[PDB]
Order: structure tokens, then C-alpha cells, then sequence
RNA sequence: AUAAGAAUAUGAUGUUGGUUCAGAUUAAGCGCUAAAUAAGGACAUGACACAUGCGAAUCAUACGUUUAUUAUUGAUAAGAUAAUAAAUAUGUGGUGUAAACGUGAGUAAUUUUAUUAGGAAUUAAUGAACUAUAGAAUAAGCUAAAUACUUAAUAUAUAAAAAGGAUAUAUAAUAUAUUUAUCUAUAGUCAAGCCAAUAAUGGUUUAGGUAGUAGGUUUAUUAAGAGUUAAACCUAGCCAACGAUCCAUAAUCGAUAAUGAAAGUUAGAACGAUCACGUUGACUCUGAAAUAUAGUCAAUAUCUAUAAGAUACAGCAGUGAGGAAUAUUGGACAAUGAUCGAAAGAUUGAUCCAGUUACUUAUUAGGAU
RNA sequence: GAGCGUUAAUCAUAAUGGUUUAAAGGAUCCGUAGAAUGAAUUAUAUAUUAUAAUUUAGAGUUAAUAAAAUUAAUUAAAGAAUU
RNA sequence: GGAUUAAAACUAGAGUAGCGAAACGGAUUCGAUACCCGUGUAGUUCUAGUAGUAAACUAUGAAUACAAUUAUUUAUAUAUAUAUAUAUAAAUAAUAAAUGAAAAUGAAAGUAUUCCACCUGAAGAGUACGUUAGCAAUAAUGAAACUCAAAACAAUAGACGG
RNA sequence: ACAUAUUAUUAUCUUAUUAUUUAUAUAAUAUUUUUUAAUAAAUUUAUUAAUUUAUAUUUAUUUAUAUCAGAAAU
């Protein structure tokens, strides 16, 4: 018998899915927003290279 | 992986799920420069209170149980702690049976010697008169008496002698037939090994299978199984 | 891998044995002496007391307030409205000060340090503040007004939110666009809590210690284990001559410094890591995290405004004191950073420089004849 | 040598030691712990250790045979001399 | 940790011839709190205890493995043409080797292994203080400061010796 | 001996503050609630001040426990 209130097994490790770890973390914009703006565009920019790094 | 330990049981008992696990570990110390043993008691969770002292078991980590307890009971390796108990208790019953009988045994063994000193006849007496009734003819009723004391029905010459028969008598005996068989033994092999195709005949008329090819230690084991098989098994 | 001895006993000899010396070094002081330059350091002592000036501000594009001009209105000029250009940070607001800096008092470890390819309770509806993506941003009240605060609405058992401002354009205050903010959710990044094992000074002429003490069960509390804290009920344990308990002393350590052939020994100033503290003690609030250099009360000291007041230089410079002994009441935000701001920019005794001082190191301090 | 000296300190400079007679064997033995040490063969293992089986050279038990009359405790006696 | 532990000493009760701390006398002597003599108390003896100290010495802890000889005893065994002879141990003596400052040790003080106790200049000091134990005397444990460059052992050659 | 200073402790005494926990109010505020005046608007309704009613949030006093600190003892 293990000790009352403690699990008997080691937690399970976590493997992380690559695929699953870019979808959740930088994933794409979902459309093709109007970045007219100066701001907007800058922005733009940047999450795109932010991204591909 | 959760750090687990092998120790010995040192007490058990005397907290209630929690015992003390003694765990030895090789540490180098340069001093002396010598790799020592360092020893350690753990107190241990006992879920179950299977354990007992002198058991050896493995402790495995655990999440704080008490200000001092942070290992439990992983597994039994040897139960020398459990057997201890059990064999205890068997002893406690199995020396009260055999001291009854032995005490039983006692008091029987004073009765009979407590009867005989109450009949005055002697055994050298009893021989003198079945010696001399045999000798004389006179059948006084003492000697159907005699033969109740004794239980020798019949008087004769050879009733006295098988009365006072002596135990050392048949240890002679017994000692001349086991030297007998020693020795014949030996003589038989030592007799089988100097004559090898003689030897060869003796395996294969026993029972062996191409005993030609066979080694010396292989096969001189076999005559001499065969010749303690021809002079104890016959006898 | 790198390992040297010497002087001193004795009448003389051999040996035992201590003492001292030859080497290197310093957070050094002192005596005598002293040229320039470059670089590295500088109150180890009283966590003693401190005159004076500085070390934390910033935002006017949150709200409010105040001018000037022009136009319209006001049949006489007091005001109102809008545009434009300024002013206001002694009004309400936001963000910033849990860091950094300084110090080593406490701390010998239920707490601190170091280490491990350690662990679970199998750690919160925590983001602190940036990144990626998605969505949302509603109505009243209170204040003079609001991105203040309060109460509601709707948003992943379901719970739990918000905020507008600036600039244009079109409308008749509204709508879009741009820009900068607000809120929520998911992941990442940064970053937190708790536990184990091992090690960490001297004294037993401190030998017995312990009574929540050791363990079990349950509730409360917490994101979370556990006599961690509080309550209840049980068992009689737990630690200790391989040194318990107690006392004294001390911030700890390194790929740092010193030394040695090396194992080691010493230091812990300088560089870096960690901990603790900001005159002393306890407590509370906010918060993911604070017994916070905050607040509350008390203690000690000082001060002026005499108030249920303010201050506490272990921030920089500096002064008195103590001591053998440790420096400028300097310059600059040019560089690297940090804070505030949409930006323009503002602030920065962090920092960068210089000054003082042979405290250390290095170079130079004239060659041929 | 822009230092030199001196004081205060740190490291190094002999245990690749000793205890009849020079500092140092505990009066003696018994025996607990020892994180002290300790036989043989073979087989495994994760290996100078562990486990299992097996073995008798250390250490013990019993008996047989021979030998010895001491050392403890207790009780009962003797002797020369002395006053 | 435990047990035993000379002599002296102590507690209680018996004993007390001889011996004999002390005490009192006689001598010796310049003096004689001595050496010598007398009278001689405690003690020396026994029983029941306390105490755990000695130059308690081989000034040498215990165990195991091992190494060259002789001599002398002892023990066991063997043999005989019966009284010796031959073996194997132990003890002791003198040694080789080895060790050692040497004196010497000699089966250890040799060659090795294992475990325990103990030492780190002299003096202060086995003292002071505290503690523990004891009826007590005491026993165990056991420092530091100050001061010094000493201090000690074996051996050598002398000098000296009632 | 002892006179001092420092620290620690407590079956003791006093105790700021705070936390927790009691009891009380013709306590305050908001809402609800029962009525009552005054006032106002319109031609019943609203507002204000009271009373009744419960509810939540506070406040004052109060009970108990713990607690900085000081006193006494050791
Ligand atoms: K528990
Ligand atoms: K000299
Ligand atoms: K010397
Ligand atoms: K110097
Ligand atoms: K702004
Ligand atoms: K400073
Ligand atoms: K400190
Ligand atoms: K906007
Ligand atoms: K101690
Ligand atoms: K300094
Ligand atoms: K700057
Ligand atoms: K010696
Ligand atoms: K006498
Ligand atoms: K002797
Ligand atoms: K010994
Ligand atoms: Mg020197
Ligand atoms: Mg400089
Ligand atoms: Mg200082
Ligand atoms: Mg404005
Ligand atoms: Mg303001
Ligand atoms: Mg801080
Ligand atoms: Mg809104
Ligand atoms: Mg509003
Ligand atoms: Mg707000
Ligand atoms: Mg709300
Ligand atoms: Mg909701
Ligand atoms: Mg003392
Ligand atoms: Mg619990
Ligand atoms: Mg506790
Ligand atoms: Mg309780
Ligand atoms: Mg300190
Ligand atoms: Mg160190
Ligand atoms: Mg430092
Ligand atoms: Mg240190
Ligand atoms: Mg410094
Ligand atoms: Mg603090
Ligand atoms: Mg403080
Ligand atoms: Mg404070
Ligand atoms: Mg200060
Ligand atoms: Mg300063
Ligand atoms: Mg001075
Ligand atoms: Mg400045
Ligand atoms: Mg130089
Ligand atoms: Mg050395
Ligand atoms: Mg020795
Ligand atoms: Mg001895
Ligand atoms: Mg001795
Ligand atoms: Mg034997
Ligand atoms: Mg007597
Ligand atoms: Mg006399
Ligand atoms: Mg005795
Ligand atoms: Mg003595
Ligand atoms: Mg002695
Ligand atoms: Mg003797
Ligand atoms: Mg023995
Ligand atoms: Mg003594
Ligand atoms: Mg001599
Ligand atoms: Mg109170
Ligand atoms: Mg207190």
C-alpha cells in the first residue's frame, strides 16, 4: 500500500508537439487585415519576422 | 526518478504506521582517503504495518507525511524481520506438546521402576529356580509366577539365555556386518578398476550403454554406484 | 608530473625535541624617502551620532483650471460658443520607487549556503509585461469633471472584465479612418511557492534533551504537502558519546584572491553569485510575491510647525566620534542602462569621468666615447 | 629600488610519525556498538560487493584414551617457635 | 560498559602473641624533630563492607601469517638387536638475518596484516576550577595565563667514589 | 559576597495596536418595509424630515483569546 493521499505512479511527462507548440504560440493571422496605417503596417512587419524566428 | 533506498528495519512497534529503516551509503572520505560506508536511520511510512525489525525493504521518496517522515515502504526484499514472528509462535506451542510427552514419559518410567522395587523376586533368584526346577522337575506354582514376571512360558536352557540377553551382544554384530560391506566394496572396485576389460564387462552387464567411452571420473563414479548398487541393494 | 633546507644541544658523538631563520604574499599601518604616466583599489573599527546640498520623478494627447486673438451671439458688452496660439503638475488622476544602491547587525541552519541530469502535493480561473493570435469595450451613480471611485450588464461549475484621448473626413452630437490607450482568452518568454538527499566553527569542565515534544486520525487555513499555524481525539514516542540539548563565535560561496610540488590551508577587500538588514520590535494593508526603507502602534534620539507632527545618510559628497589606518561637501548625462511620456523630451550621486591617496601593478626615468 | 625597512598577519618550510630505555601501552581481563576487520569452491548479479549452494584449514561441541594434582572458594587438621 | 584488583587507609564487630607509624623516654651529636636502644598506641589478624590506587614493570596491548641455526629440558608418538634411537611440538639460553639513536631485540623491539589505548618542547601540572563517585582519606576527568631556548635519551673519553 | 550592564524565560502583573470572537444600540448609511406630517407639482404623484420593518455595510461600547513593550521573579 502506498502512503494515503499520495499518488502511487510518477506524473506522466509532457512531451511537446512541435506542430501543436507553432500553432498555439505564434500562430498566423486568420485574415488578410487592411494595414493602410503607418502604425499598422510597422506592425505588421514585425510580427511577421517576430514569427518566422 | 523518485530516489529510493535499500536498509534494514531497526524498529518497529512503537509509533503507529512509522518505523525506522536503516540506510548505508558508500561515500569517499579524504581525509583517510578511504571510500567508507555512512549510515543514516529514516523514519518511514508503514501504510500497511507489514513490516517488522529485521526485515530489508526498499524506501521510495514521498510528499511530507510529518515534520520527519518523507519516505514509505516500497517493496519487502527479504522477510527475515516477518519470519522471526511466525516461528516464535510456533515454538511456543511446539516445545509445550513435546515437554508433555516427555514429562508423561518420566512419570511412567518411575512407576515402572517403583512397581519393580515391590516385587522382591531378583532376577538372579528367578534364574536359580528356573535352573533348578529345569533340573530337578519340581513345578512349584512360583514358576507359572515366573512365567507372568517374565513371560517365559516354557522352562529350557534356552529361555534363561534369551532372558539375560545383553543390547552390546548386538552391536557386535551389526559392527562386523558394516565393516563387511566397506570392505567389500572397496575390494570390488579397487579389484574392477585394475582390470579395465573387466571393468568394461562390469558397466555394460549393469545396465551401461558404451561404457568403453566414457571418462575416468565419469565412469568411476558409475562402478562405484553400481558396486554399492550390487552389495547394498542385493542385501 | 615540478617535494632541497639552515642556526641553536653536548667536553665531544649519535639521537629525541622545541625555538628561530632563508621564500611568497596583504583590505595593510608606521619610519625614512619620492619623478612622470597608464590601469586596478580605498572606514576592516562605533548596524556610533550626524550640520548642509543632492540621490525620484514624469505625463498638459486622462480630467479640470487660466490667458490672448479671430469669427458668431449678445442693440453695449457682462458673458456664451467654436477655431487658433499659449499658460497651469499649490485641484482630481495615471505610471514609477518588491528594483537599484549601501551595509554585514542578526543568522550554526523547522529557516541560511552549496550541490543533484532529485522530487510532489502529482502547485491558483495569479501576469507582474512583453511577444503571437482572437474577441470585446454596455448602463447608471458619485465628484466640478474624468482613463478617479462605486453599483450593475454581457463575456473560456460556470466564475471573472473594460476607457477613453489625439488627429482628420463626412454628417447632425453621430459616424467612419488613422494613431495611442483599456479589458478578456490561449500559448510562449520572463518569473514564483513547497519538499528530499549530502556538506557547512569551537566547547560535553554543556550529558542528558524534548512535552506540539515523536507518530496516528479529523477539521480550519493556503494555489499547495506537513504539529506550519489554531481546535479536538488518540498512541508513547523522538534526539543523543560517530556529540544531543545548551553556550560562544561568524554573513556564505566561486571558473575570486593568497600560498604550496601537491593534498590542502587562509581570506571572503576587490570581480561575481546567494542571503539578511536599511535606528529597534510587533502587527496590518495592497499585491503573484512584502511582517515592505510603506502604513499602524510602541521604543530610542533629534527637530519645529506643538501637531494622535517631522526626521533617523548602512544612496552620494561631507562632518564629529572611535581607530594604527582608508579619499572630493568635483564634472557630465557625451557613452551604457533605468523611470515617465504617443512624441518632442524630462529625470537619473545608477553610471561614466575627473580629484585625493606610491595602497597594488606596469612602463618610462640617456646612450656612445 | 620609487621605493627600502619595520610591525601586524596568511601560506609554505617533516609525520614518504612515534610510545623497553627520550613526550606516549590502559593494573587486568570479559564483552556491547563499530557507519572496524576477517576462510575455501562454484554459479549468478546490477560485482572486491551481494545472494545461493557447496567445503573444512580458523573458531567451537561431545566422547574415548592417556596425563597432571595446580588455581579459586569453603571446611577440617598439623607443625617449629615466640610471649 | 562490566568485573577483579598489592600495600596503606576508612566503617562495624571480634581478636591482639610478635612486629610496629605516633607519642613519651635513653643514647649519639656542635645541634639530632633522625639513623641505634627502651616503653610501645593505631595498624598488622578474622568477619561483613567502602574505596579502585602502586616502579599495578617485561617501564614492551591483543590477534594472525611468516623467516636462518645451535644447545638444554619437557611432552606425545614411534620403533627395536632394550634401553637407547628417530620424529613432532613447547619452554629457555646463545645467535644469523633483519631492525635500531644506540644499549640492544631475536621469534620480536624482524618481515607483514587487523583492532584498541596513548603521545606531540620544558616548566606551570597531573596543579587550579567545575563535575561525578565515596562515610572519609581521596579517585576519575582535566585546563589556561605568565616565563624560557631550552629540555631529554643512548653511547664515548675522563675525573671521582667513606 | 557583591554592585552593575545585556539577554532569555514565565502557571505572574500591566499593556499600545491588531486579529479573531461575544453581547448591545431606540447608533449611522443605503435599500426594503408601516405609517405620519411638511412641502411641491399636477389636477394621485414626487421630494424632505420622522416612525415601522427586515436586509446588507459600518460605528460605539462590550466578552474571550493571542500579541509590541514594561514590571516582577528566575
Ligand atoms: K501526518
Ligand atoms: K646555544
Ligand atoms: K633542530
Ligand atoms: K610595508
Ligand atoms: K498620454
Ligand atoms: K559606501
Ligand atoms: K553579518
Ligand atoms: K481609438
Ligand atoms: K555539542
Ligand atoms: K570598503
Ligand atoms: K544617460
Ligand atoms: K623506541
Ligand atoms: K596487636
Ligand atoms: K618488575
Ligand atoms: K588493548
Ligand atoms: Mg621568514
Ligand atoms: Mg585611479
Ligand atoms: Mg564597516
Ligand atoms: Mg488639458
Ligand atoms: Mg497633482
Ligand atoms: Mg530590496
Ligand atoms: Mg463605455
Ligand atoms: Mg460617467
Ligand atoms: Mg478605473
Ligand atoms: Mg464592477
Ligand atoms: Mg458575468
Ligand atoms: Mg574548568
Ligand atoms: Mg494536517
Ligand atoms: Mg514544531
Ligand atoms: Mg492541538
Ligand atoms: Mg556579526
Ligand atoms: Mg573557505
Ligand atoms: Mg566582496
Ligand atoms: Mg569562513
Ligand atoms: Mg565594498
Ligand atoms: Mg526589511
Ligand atoms: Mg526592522
Ligand atoms: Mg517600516
Ligand atoms: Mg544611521
Ligand atoms: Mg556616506
Ligand atoms: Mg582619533
Ligand atoms: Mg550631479
Ligand atoms: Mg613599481
Ligand atoms: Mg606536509
Ligand atoms: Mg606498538
Ligand atoms: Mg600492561
Ligand atoms: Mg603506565
Ligand atoms: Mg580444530
Ligand atoms: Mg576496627
Ligand atoms: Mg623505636
Ligand atoms: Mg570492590
Ligand atoms: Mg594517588
Ligand atoms: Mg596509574
Ligand atoms: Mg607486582
Ligand atoms: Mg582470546
Ligand atoms: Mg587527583
Ligand atoms: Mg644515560
Ligand atoms: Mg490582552
Ligand atoms: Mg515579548
Amino acid at each position: 500500500k502506498h502512503p494515503k493521499g499520495s499518488h502511487r505512479l510518477s506524473p506522466k511527462v509532457n512531451f511537446i508537439d512541435v506542430d501543436n507548440l507553432i500553432a498555439k504560440t505564434v500562430a498566423e493571422p486568420q485574415s488578410i487585415k487592411s494595414s493602410n496605417g503607418s502604425a499598422q503596417k510597422v506592425r505588421l512587419q514585425k510580427a511577421e519576422l517576430r514569427r518566422k524566428f | 526518478a523518485r530516489q529510493n533506498f535499500l536498509g534494514l528495519v531497526v524498529s518497529q512497534g512503537k509509533m503507529q504506521k512509522t518505523v525506522k529503516v536503516r540506510v548505508e551509503t558508500k561515500v569517499f572520505n579524504k581525509k583517510i582517503n578511504k571510500e567508507l560506508f555512512h549510515r543514516r536511520d529514516y523514519l518511514v511510512h508503514d501504510e500497511g504495518e507489514i513490516s517488522r525489525e529485521g526485515d530489508l525493504v526498499r524506501i521510495e521518496a514521498t510528499r511530507p507525511l510529518s515534520k520527519r517522515k518523507f519516505f514509505a515502504i516500497a517493496e519487502i526484499i527479504r522477510n527475515k524481520g516477518q519470519q522471526f514472528a511466525l516461528y516464535e509462535s510456533e515454538a511456543q506451542l511446539s516445545v509445550a506438546k513435546e515437554e508433555a510427552q516427555k514429562a508423561k514419559e518420566f512419570l511412567d518410567k518411575r512407576s515402572v521402576r517403583e512397581n519393580k522395587l515391590n516385587e522382591k523376586t531378583t532376577l538372579l533368584r528367578d534364574i536359580r529356580t528356573i535352573q533348578d526346577a529345569l533340573s530337578s522337575g519340581s513345578t512349584p506354582k512360583e514358576l507359572l509366577e515366573i512365567k507372568q514376571r517374565y513371560g517365559i512360558q516354557d522352562f529350557s536352557q534356552e529361555t534363561v539365555r534369551q532372558l539375560l540377553q545383553l543390547d552390546i551382544s548386538g552391536l557386535e554384530v551389526n559392527l562386523e556386518k558394516q565393516r563387511s560391506l566397506i570392505d567389500r566394496i572397496q575390494t570390488r572396485l579397487s579389484e574392477l578398476l585394475s582390470n579395465d576389460l573387466k571393468c568394461d564387462q562390469f558397466l555394460k552387464d549393469h545396465g551401461v550403454e558404451d561404457p568403453l567411452t566414457l571418462k575416468k571420473n565419469i565412469k568411476k563414479n558409475l562402478l562405484r554406484k553400481h558396486v554399492m548398487m550390487d552389495m547394498q541393494q542385493p542385501s
